């Protein structure tokens, strides 16, 4: 009963007692009054047979014993319920007293077979052993009714396996592809080995967002069709490590995905409410200093990759006028504000190391226009984060930084086809424009990770509408087909860019394309219903100042160390057994050349292998 | 490749063809109406219903308009593909076993069996046709010709038209392959022997200038329209019933097999008749695709080379989509070789 230590046994003791603890205590009618309680909640299991109602130092007694003609209906009885509620304090607590043939005393305890790091081997492992020549894994929704496994082996991608219906709905890596995650509508599965098999399954109906912890370590799952699974805690997050729910958050109605954001280290969480920042914090998802930080007007939030800094900001708020703010956590003090004054609209694109934070900003004449866009970048390695203002100009529509580094891409509206302008670091600091091409049907700018090469991509047109710019210094190589193109991503160290149709978007070609970084296609596939494609994720494992001093070592010209060699060992590959079956490849290119000759001479027809359109 | 199962006959299968632009399928088989399937899905169209006796051979014409059948109730009917409707019917003095239209639909011929004393025959017969909406205008009772069993043969058991309506090609109850001129009032021409028993199938290249042959000799021959020179020989433990050059890559599909008989089959075991793909050009098997409970009888690839079908002594169509990692497909070499291309 009452004492502040005290509680019922933790496990079933012997099948055939009650025990019910911190019963109505004793005074005037309250002891008979007690029984007439009793025979109405506990006569639901059978009628009581025996009751015992003890007396202790002359204490008020805390406790009854009841027994039942059947005993062991008094297992299930304390499991059936406990928690019934009467008056004061009396809120009756259920047990059976102690075992006395067993014991608790050491286990078996816990196996695992195998956890969650043996396919980020079985990442890095296969990229070493398997013989091609040269590149990426994926990750193909489309060919058949199957979701399927590819490499690029330079001559054609070719398929490892084809799995039947293996997602419900859409497939998704992990981070570093440790682990497919996959939707089945009965929960979502984390699929692992390599080999791939289900190692972990998390039970949540609903959902149709299923995302990781940028560090691999947590799963974050968001139902935008409420069940009686959430209830109604819709934003659900799975711990990796564990395998179980650590918490859930009450659903959300704005805005895009995700809408619960992670910094880069996986320590801090956030959402916004519009008039309330709410900062939640690993290893056990707590709330930060027991607080959220009421500040209002906040129109999008975005987390620093570098420790630990968000970018957010307040349009004109009544009172309040328009601002960018840079807050640092878990100091959690706006250590730059910037006033914007009078702005239709702002994003906030923080550069890829966390150095520095471009704000697009289009602000308001008195016309109630947005007349023209600005770029301000905010220095965030530099003393006292002073702010480059840099641009002014006529509606921009796209901005990209280079992926690890300082240049910038912009795209331009309405003259009338879209113009592109080029950013690059002076020698006596400041980023300043650099270059500009004439305009152009691109309208998503998509950079390389390797930094020199930018697409610029005209998503979602019929033809054309894909080319291709090397830099430093902007200089355009190619531009290429791609029918109704939706979909495009590239090698996480840049050799090879992908680019698909959706039959999600589009349906008058349906396709993946693949293409080397040169201005060389490698293949166009058509796809019968397709779905999607992702690449597998792949990033360097390990980068130091003698590898950043090794990629420059041949100083600019040429080298002719590596790809020589990788094509000499592809030309033994044409050698020994391989010659007979040359040689018959060649005698029937031949004979039907000969059969090819005579047929155009005396009838006048062409021979073919596949039936014409 | 994925596999799904047409079940509508209960007999074995004799034929199955696709149509030239390869969305329908039509199969014959020991029952006395044929079917007519969506090659996308196997869902059943419908069926030709009128023979009273096994339906040996079905074809289709170049525009899918009439589809043509051979019986053994003694009769050849032509068929309206879009309402199922019988439009012409030739007696016969014999069986029917084979029957195929000529490479532009105005001519079809007909293997005569054999039977009784009869010497057997190929015969050929003449639609005329409307030029716009190639419905028929007129056909006549008698064929424009016969080809009876040249001096020395065995009789026909397969033919087929080469490139342009040129040539007849033949396969012959002795193994043989014959050759007849469709200029010279059909005259023949040239002839090679090959099989020690009959020659089971013979089916065409894509262009119609090779063809290749199979019987339950085990053995099966690609072999060259203009000489009849023997290009290829695929070696086999397998008495054979059926085979198919493909479109799109260059694989030879072969199908037969041996009824068990008297042999305890396990579960384990059961299903186990396969078709056997072998590359073209090396002579190699490559594959063995399961699925059938009894031997194959005949096989089809679709015009497009992306589907094929198989009819079993079981009753059962098997209709196969192919999978990127068949499109793919490719030795070291032909990698090699089709990249060098840039």
């Amino acid at each position: 009963g009452d004492v502040l230590k005290d509680r019922p046994q933790e496990a079933d003791g012997i099948d055939s007692v009650i025990v019910v603890d911190n019963v109505p205590q004793v005074g005037p009618d309250r002891l008979e009054k007690l029984k007439n309680v009793i025979h109405k909640i506990f006569s639901k299991f059978g009628k009581i047979t025996n009751d015992f109602y003890p007396e202790e130092d002359g204490k008020t007694k805390g406790y009854i014993f009841l027994e039942y003609a059947s005993p062991a209906h008094a297992v299930d009885a304390v499991k059936n319920a406990d928690g019934y509620k009467l008056d004061k304090q009396h809120t009756f607590r259920v047990n059976l007293f102690t075992d006395f043939d067993k014991y608790m005393t050491i286990s078996d305890e816990w196996d695992i077979p195998e956890k969650q790091p043996f396919k980020d081997l079985g990442n890095l492992r296969y990229w070493l052993e398997e013989a091609e020549c040269r590149d990426q894994y994926s990750v193909i929704f489309e060919s058949g009714d199957r979701t399927s496994i590819f490499w690029n082996d330079v001559k054609d991608p070719v398929s490892i396996e084809e799995r039947a219906r293996w997602t419900e709905t859409y497939v998704r890596w992990s981070p570093k592809g440790t682990y497919l995650a996959t939707f089945h509508q009965r929960g979502i599965a984390l699929w692992g080995g390599e080999k791939f098999k289900q190692i972990q399954r998390f039970s949540h109906q609903g959902v149709q967002l299923i995302d990781f912890s940028p560090c691999e370590r947590y799963l974050v799952t968001f139902s935008p069709l409420m069940d009686t699974q959430d209830d109604p805690q819709a934003i659900i997050i799975w711990d990796i490590l564990t395998g179980h729910k650590k918490r859930g958050f009450h659903c959300e109605s704005s805005a895009h995905w995700p809408i619960f954001k992670w910094s880069h280290d996986g320590k801090f969480f956030a959402r916004m409410t519009l008039d309330t920042l709410s900062i939640y914090e690993t290893p056990s998802m707590g709330l930060l200093d027991k607080k959220s930080l009421k500040i209002s007007g906040i129109k999008d939030f975005s987390w620093s990759p570098g420790g630990n800094i968000i970018a957010f900001w307040v349009p004109e708020d009544k009172d309040i006028p328009a601002r960018v703010t840079l807050m640092q956590l878990p100091s959690r003090q706006e250590i730059r504000v910037r006033n914007l004054f009078n702005v239709v609209d702002c994003k906030l694109h923080w550069q890829k190391n966390g150095d520095y934070l471009c704000v697009k900003v289009d602000r308001t004449p008195k016309g109630t226009q947005g007349v023209v866009t600005n770029f301000e970048i905010f220095r965030m390695r530099e003393k006292q984060v002073p702010v480059d203002v840099v641009e002014m100009k006529e509606t921009i529509i796209a901005f990209a930084w280079e992926p690890n580094g300082s240049k910038f891409a912009v795209l331009h509206g309405e003259a009338p086809r879209i113009s592109v302008s080029f950013y690059h670091v002076k020698s006596n600091g400041k980023i300043e424009l650099s270059k500009m091409f004439d305009k152009q049907q691109a309208n998503t700018i998509f950079w390389s990770p390797q930094g020199q090469f930018v697409v610029l991509a005209g998503l979602r047109s019929m033809n054309g509408a894909l080319a291709f710019v090397d830099t430093s210094d902007c200089t355009v190589m190619n531009i290429a087909e791609h029918y109704m193109a939706s979909d495009v991503e590239w090698d996480p160290t840049g050799r090879y860019v992908v680019t698909s149709v959706s039959w999600w978007s589009h349906k008058v070609d349906n396709a993946y394309w693949l293409w080397t970084f040169q201005g060389r296609l490698l293949q166009k596939n058509n796809k019968d219903r397709f779905c999607q494609l992702l690449w597998r994720p792949r990033p360097p494992t390990l980068l130091s100042q003698e590898q950043i001093k090794q990629i420059k070592k041949d100083l600019k010209k040429y080298s002719k160390i590596f790809e020589q060699k990788d094509r000499l060992s592809q030309s033994k590959a044409s050698k020994e057994l391989v010659e007979r079956r040359r040689a018959m490849m060649e005698d029937f290119r031949k004979y039907g050349k000969a059969a090819q000759e005579l047929y155009v001479g005396q009838k006048n027809e062409r021979l073919e292998l596949r039936g014409g359109v | 490749m994925k596999a799904i199962k047409l079940t509508g006959h209960e007999r074995p299968l004799t034929q199955v063809k696709y149509n030239k632009e390869g969305d329908l399928l039509f199969s014959c088989s020991k029952d006395s109406s044929a079917s007519v399937w969506y090659s996308l899905n196997g869902e059943r169209l419908g069926t030709l219903d009128g023979h009273t006796g096994t339906i040996w051979s079905i074809d289709v014409d170049c525009f899918t308009k009439y589809c043509v059948t051979g019986s053994a109730d003694y009769s050849i009917k032509l068929w309206d593909v879009s309402n199922g409707q019988c439009v012409a019917t030739w007696k016969s003095p014999v069986p029917v076993k084979r029957v195929e239209f000529s490479p532009c639909g105005n001519y079809f011929l007909a293997i005569l069996d054999n039977v009784m004393k009869n010497p057997g025959s190929i015969n050929i017969y003449e639609i005329e046709r409307d030029s716009a909406t190639h419905e028929l205008t007129k056909v006549s009772e008698e064929p424009i010709h016969k080809i009876i069993t040249h001096e020395g043969l065995d009789a026909a058991t397969v033919a087929g038209w080469s490139t342009k309506g040129k040539y007849i090609i033949a396969g012959h109850k002795d193994g043989k392959i014959s050759k007849y001129d469709v200029s010279n009032n059909y005259e023949y021409v040239d002839s090679i022997d090959l099989h020690e028993k009959s020659i089971s199938d013979m089916q065409f290249s894509p262009d119609l200038t090779y063809f290749i042959t199979s019987s339950r000799d085990t053995n099966s021959f690609l072999v060259d329209v203009s000489t009849l020179q023997v290009l290829k020989k695929y070696e086999t433990d397998c008495p054979l019933n059926t085979a198919v050059i493909t479109p799109l890559k260059e694989f030879i599909i072969l199908g037969g097999g041996q009824e068990a008989k008297d042999v305890t089959t396990t579960s384990a075991n059961e299903g186990k008749f396969e078709a056997r793909f072998y590359h073209k050009i090396f002579e190699e098997e490559i594959g063995r695709v399961q699925g059938h409970f009894g031997p194959l009888n005949t096989v089809a690839i679709s015009p497009q080379g992306t589907s094929y079908a198989s009819g079993g002594e079981d009753g059962f169509i098997r209709l196969h989509h192919f999978e990127k990692s068949y499109f793919d497909f490719k030795y070291d070499v032909e990698k090699a070789a089709e990249a060098k291309e840039h």
